[PDB]
């Protein structure tokens, strides 16, 4: 039955954009954590230094 | 040679979710394909195939589907003596292919 | 035709393709807010050390 297998298939295609909204949730996870890590890193650095300076 | 055969348009390809495989058949089987290659795995749409060519003993056609049912899918294929021939576009292939028929003929005179 | 499956798989691509190149935008974003930010934060660091300084002079 084609109909049966397009009823299938407009279920099973759901795991798709699972999979695609899952992988762009990761790569705004890592932006969320890079952001962090880069602001922190960057700061600390030079604070050190600046306060050495000083 | 696919050379003869493969067109763009047939494929589904350049994408993270999407896969072509092709695979050949029997031209008495193929009656039977045209329907049966929807039930070797799962994550396989509908009216998917989509034949390349026939001849005097087969046909071979493309098969479109996602990225997940193609393990399965191959491999199923190869137990029920379908014959998988993988051949996704490749455009330097099919250049070889003429590109050296030309080639050796020439040389070879 | 075959463009009744084939458009079910081009649709879900898109859709793949729109999600993730918009949280690539972001990280892009977020990766040069974070060096603004730092650039504001780091200065306000260095004036309350400046201040701290010419106190002791």
């Amino acid at each position: 039955s084609d109909a049966d297998v397009q009823k299938q298939i407009k279920h099973m295609m759901a795991f798709i954009e699972q999979e695609a909204n899952e992988k762009a949730e990761e790569i705004d996870a890592k932006a969320e954590e890079e952001f962090n890590i880069e602001k922190g890193r960057l700061v600390q650095t030079q604070r050190l230094k600046i306060m050495e300076y000083y | 040679s696919l050379a003869e055969i493969v067109k763009k348009d047939d494929f589904v390809l350049d994408s993270e979710y999407l896969v072509t495989l092709l695979v050949v058949v029997p031209k008495l089987n193929h009656n039977d394909w045209i329907k049966q290659y929807e039930t070797l795995a799962e994550m396989v749409v509908p009216r998917s195939s989509n034949v390349l060519s026939e001849d005097q003993d087969s046909y071979l056609c493309n098969v479109t589907l996602f990225k997940k049912a193609v393990d399965d899918f191959r491999h199923k294929a190869r137990e029920n003596k379908f014959i998988v021939r993988d051949f996704q576009y490749n455009e330097e292939e099919m250049r070889a292919d003429k590109e050296e028929m030309n080639r050796l003929s020439t040389d070879k005179k | 035709s075959q463009s009744q499956g084939i458009q079910q798989l081009l649709q879900a691509e898109k859709r793949a393709a729109e999600k993730v190149s918009e949280a690539r935008k972001r990280k892009n974003r977020r990766l040069k807010q974070a060096k603004e930010e730092a650039q504001a934060e780091i200065e306000q660091y260095r004036l309350q050390r400046e201040k701290e300084f010419k106190a002791k002079e």
